[PDB]
């Protein structure tokens, strides 16, 4: 049960530092290298460097050399990776792994000037077929994540869900849904959106325009 | 530093087919005790990377059989004998041999299906939004295939790229289909001062683009 | 080691 467990996301403003962390367990922590990985927004995968947990030794891709600091400790079996100085180049989710064979599940790094943010979410009826398709805009938030459901999650086929969207320093994502002329607009549909970090809940129904 | 080039892009299986991608690298990577460390990894979207082959040919613990790996000097190779749906996903191939290493860009295997067009749909502002001084229009492209597609969005007849905001979804597992969403942002006052807004998506599956428009003061 | 580099050789 080799297990590789990281620590949670972080946000950094422009110019900061963060340390991450990834706690091994199911195996002798000091008979493998510690590797990192960096996987930027719609991008592959770069190698960051290596730390052997028996004597601290590292190697460093030079391109992180100057951002890059590799520390383990032995007795709690957790290696840490700390980047300082960074700007939105460093947005990416980060692995560890060990001797490349088993990958932690990544630590995602959001490198923004944004503040927590609730969103503002609007519901998208059709202009003023039997078929019919509404929307929600959730505009304008911070960080990550949103919930998002319809019909409180009664309205599950026919979603679609959109990858959210970080723009000027803040997130915004949509939804559609598509359901029958017969349905809409004689039953309800609701667009239902939660943002946990700023304690955010709001339902919007979707009206026929006038 | 050794660049690896994968090809192809993106490729398109069929369950129960074979599947075969290929790895370039930029200079020999036999390292001087006799081993090649050219490895592959697998990578399902929003998942970590799975230690698929390495050193050419040795397969990662707990892989099955229907992968392989090959090649000498310069060209590797990594087959799957019969697709799964489990083997979708990012394959890269990465050398260890030299410093820094090095990973290829990529090669997404994605599900073969028949092409079909998107459902396009555009919507106005809301009441909401245009209270508190804004205007998103927004145009939904739903269920269509293959991937690549291209929306342009007009005012009064004239192009506008500034405020537009993209986002794409991942293949659908069930319908095989992609989807997009494309959000053009202007202040309530801007939106105000023209008439028709227009998106327009060209799809190979359509000779001439798709337009869905409406017009403000209607 | 895992194979996967000669330090993890």
């Amino acid at each position: 049960q080799v297990q590789l467990r990281q620590s949670g996301p972080e946000l950094v403003k422009p110019g900061a530092s963060v340390k991450m962390s990834c706690r091994a367990s199911g195996y002798t922590f000091t008979n493998y290298n510690i590797h990192w990985v960096r996987q930027r927004p719609g991008q592959g995968l770069e190698w960051i460097g290596w730390i052997y947990p028996v004597d601290g030794t590292t190697k460093y891709n030079e391109k992180f050399k100057d951002k890059t600091t590799l520390t383990s400790d032995k007795s709690s079996s957790t290696a840490y990776m700390s980047l300082s100085g960074l700007t939105s180049e460093d947005s990416a989710i980060y692995f560890c792994a060990r001797g490349l064979d088993n990958w932690g599940q990544g630590t995602s790094v959001t490198v923004s000037s944004a503040k927590t943010t609730a969103p503002s979410v609007y519901p998208l009826a059709p202009v003023c077929g039997s078929s019919v398709t509404l929307g929600c805009l959730v505009k304008g938030y911070f960080p990550e994540p949103v919930t998002l459901t319809w019909n409180s999650g009664s309205l599950s086929s026919g979603v679609h869900t959109f990858p959210a969207v970080l723009q000027s320093d803040l997130y915004t994502l949509s939804s559609s849904v598509t359901v029958t002329s017969s349905t809409w607009p004689s039953q309800s549909i609701t667009c239902n959106v939660a943002h946990p970090a700023s304690s955010t809940k709001v339902d919007k129904k979707i009206e026929p325009r006038g | 530093d050794v660049v690896l080039t994968q090809t192809p892009l993106s490729l398109s299986v069929t369950i129960g087919q074979p599947a075969s991608i290929s790895c370039r690298s930029s200079q020999r990577l036999l390292y001087s005790n006799g081993k090649t460390y050219l490895n592959w990894f697998q990578q399902r979207p929003g998942q970590a990377p799975k230690y698929l082959m390495f050193q050419v040919s040795k397969l990662g613990p707990g892989i099955p059989a229907r992968f392989s790996g090959s090649g000498s000097e310069t060209d590797f190779t990594l087959k799957i004998s019969r697709v799964e749906a489990e083997d979708l996903g990012v394959y890269y191939c990465f050398q260890g041999t030299f410093f820094p290493h090095t990973f290829g860009g990529g090669t997404k295997l994605e599900m073969k299906r028949a092409d079909a067009a998107p459902t396009v749909s555009i919507f106005p502002p809301s009441s909401e939004q245009l209270t508190s001084g804004g205007a998103s229009v927004v145009c939904f492209l739903n269920n269509f295939y293959p991937k690549d597609i291209n929306v342009k969005w007009k005012i009064d007849g004239s192009e506008r790229q500034n405020g537009v905001l993209n986002s794409w979804t991942d293949q659908d597992s069930k319908d095989s289909t992609y989807s997009m969403s494309s959000t053009l942002t202007l202040t309530k006052d801007e939106y105000e001062r023209h008439n028709s807004y227009t998106c327009e998506a060209t799809h190979k599956t359509s000779t001439s683009p798709i337009v869905k428009s409406f017009n403000r003061n209607e | 080691g895992t194979g996967a580099t000669p330090a993890d050789d």
